């Protein structure tokens, strides 16, 4: 399949247009990603906003200027020639009816399958403040591609200069069953099987490990054998340092 | 007290023993009285034989996270690994 | 899903349901006739004149009675013995999907020769051959143990049923939550 690679330059750029424009919950900042969608690895090296206006009274009313779309994409070619139109990004926590009608706009100048991106300034719950989706039809069918972040050498190192485990893993793992339980109950009363079929595939696949439980305990003992030997090595240094500490005390008594 | 001490040995040392031998080993004068002692000791009785299902032990006052626990077995194994980390820290 | 297109009257719906029904007689793949009931078909067609095969074969895969369906049909489809063979697969596949997690509580996968013989209404000799032919068609996987009387079948064919997995999914939620208060708070309060 394909994967979406979002550079930290793009994630931080979309967060800037939200605060500078004083965008409230009634508006969502829309922008255009730039990159190469030809290969299986989709990387976005550039992002910019657009004068978008949102209307909550009518989902079919949106203000977008196509002149600024083609001009800015042409003027930014002088920087890097690898930047083309692979899709667009927009703000807001949720996908409303106005987002479905604006999907067919950029598809005229886009060759391959466009890429959609949702930027969340609040980042409420779990991970992934920016979720990526693909727009394709047979009815609109959206698929969530794996979201990864990879930058250049100077870009990844520059983040560390500006900033100069097990418990968290168990908390998010427990919340996965709580969030899935609410999705099944709400969908049960919504119908009164296709959506629940995909969740049943993952949920079904000492229950099945009973055959490997005997062989698992034998491997855990071998792991402790290495840990027991390394523990003795650390214990020898404690006695060696205790004798070494006395040599310093013996010099303090004579001198 | 001697016969009660022998009864502790007859559980592990005898898997199956008939009724006539228990009377002779512990010096009993009655066969019906022999089965009466087996009821207080919780000894299963079948025809011409006496088994012991009590070899497995449990209870014994109160114990938690010690001496072959039940539901904490998975955690204590991981807890023992986390105790050595804090000693070094 | 087509709302706007494929204009059809009640005459062609019965002709369309004919090819949809017969496809599932010998079809051993993708659930069973109940999928045709999930779509607005049976409610739009007549309930008799050999259009009721969906209702008769629905419970025939549970109770396992072949005299109810064979008595109401003609000699056209009853001459081919293959039709009676495929009805034995879908009857057992309902119980074989219960081996890991659907209904059963302890969620332990084990099957003997005696328990499966009473559910499929077949002897111990015919049930061993029925499982081998089911895996050979690509519907199932796994192995078979005749020494200890154990049947291990890998989960392949999905199902559209639901509502029985909510309670058993809570078992993983409650049992793992106890370690958050005990083991989880032990490492945090270190």
């Amino acid at each position: 399949h394909e994967k979406v690679t979002i550079a930290p330059l793009v994630l931080l750029s979309a967060l800037d247009h939200y605060e500078r424009t004083q965008t409230k919950e009634n508006k969502r900042c829309v922008g255009v990603i730039l990159g190469d969608a030809n290969s299986s690895t989709i990387r976005v090296t550039n992002s910019f906003a657009l004068p978008f206006e949102e209307d909550e009274k009518n989902s079919d009313v949106w203000f977008l200027d196509h002149n600024y779309i083609e001009n800015m994409n042409e003027m930014c070619k002088k920087i890097n020639a690898k930047e083309k139109l692979i899709g667009w990004y927009h703000s807001g926590p949720k996908l409303r009816a106005s987002d479905l009608k604006i999907n067919e706009l950029f598809k005229k100048y886009t060759q391959n399958n466009p890429l959609l991106l949702i930027v969340d300034v609040k980042q409420q719950g779990v991970g992934l403040p920016t979720d990526a989706y693909v727009a394709i039809e047979q009815e609109k069918t959206f698929l969530h591609l794996p979201c990864t972040i990879e930058a250049e050498e100077a870009e990844e190192i520059g983040v560390e200069h500006l900033l100069r485990i097990r418990l968290t893993n168990q908390l998010k793992s427990l919340k996965g069953l709580q969030s899935k339980l609410k999705d099944v109950v709400e969908y049960l009363d919504k119908v009164i099987h296709t959506i629940l079929g995909k969740l049943q595939d993952v949920f079904n696949l000492n229950n099945l490990q009973k055959a490997l439980t005997v062989k698992t305990n034998d491997e855990l003992m071998v792991i402790y054998i290495s840990n027991l030997v390394r523990s003795i090595i650390a214990f020898d240094d404690l006695i060696e340092n205790k004798i070494q500490n006395k040599k310093i005390q013996e010099q303090r008594v004579k001198d | 007290a001697i016969r009660d001490e022998i009864a502790k040995n007859t559980e592990l040392s005898y898997d199956f023993l008939p009724l006539s031998n228990i009377k002779a080993l512990l010096f009993f004068n009655n066969e019906k009285e022999t089965e009466k002692f087996a009821l207080e000791r919780n000894w299963p009785i079948v025809n011409s034989k006496v088994y012991f299902n009590n070899q497995s032990k449990e209870k014994a006052d109160y114990e938690d996270e010690m001496m072959h626990e039940e539901d904490q077995k998975t955690n204590i194994i991981e807890k023992a690994m986390d105790y050595a980390i804090s000693i070094e820290n | 899903t087509l709302e706007p297109s494929t204009s059809i009257t009640l005459a062609e719906r019965q002709q369309l349901a004919y090819d949809l029904s017969i496809s599932a007689l010998l079809g051993d793949k993708i659930y069973n006739f109940g999928e045709l009931l999930h779509h607005p078909i049976m409610e739009t067609i007549v309930n008799d004149s050999n259009y009721d095969w969906l209702f008769q074969l629905l419970n025939a895969l549970t109770v396992g009675d072949f005299d109810k369906f064979d008595s109401l049909i003609k000699v056209q489809i009853s001459k081919i013995p293959i039709l009676a063979q495929h009805e034995s697969f879908l009857r057992q596949k309902i119980c074989l999907m219960t081996l890991i997690e659907t209904v059963f509580v302890k969620n332990i996968r084990m099957l003997s020769f005696e328990d499966i013989s009473k559910a499929t209404h077949l002897p111990k000799d015919n049930v061993e051959h029925l499982v081998m032919r089911a895996i050979s068609l690509g519907l199932l996987k796994g192995s078979i143990d005749q020494v200890n009387e154990l049947v291990t079948i890998s989960w392949v064919q999905p199902r559209i049923i639901s509502g029985d997995q909510i309670t058993k999914m809570k078992d993983r939620l409650v049992e793992w939550n106890d370690q958050v208060e005990k083991l989880g708070k032990k490492m945090e309060a270190r």
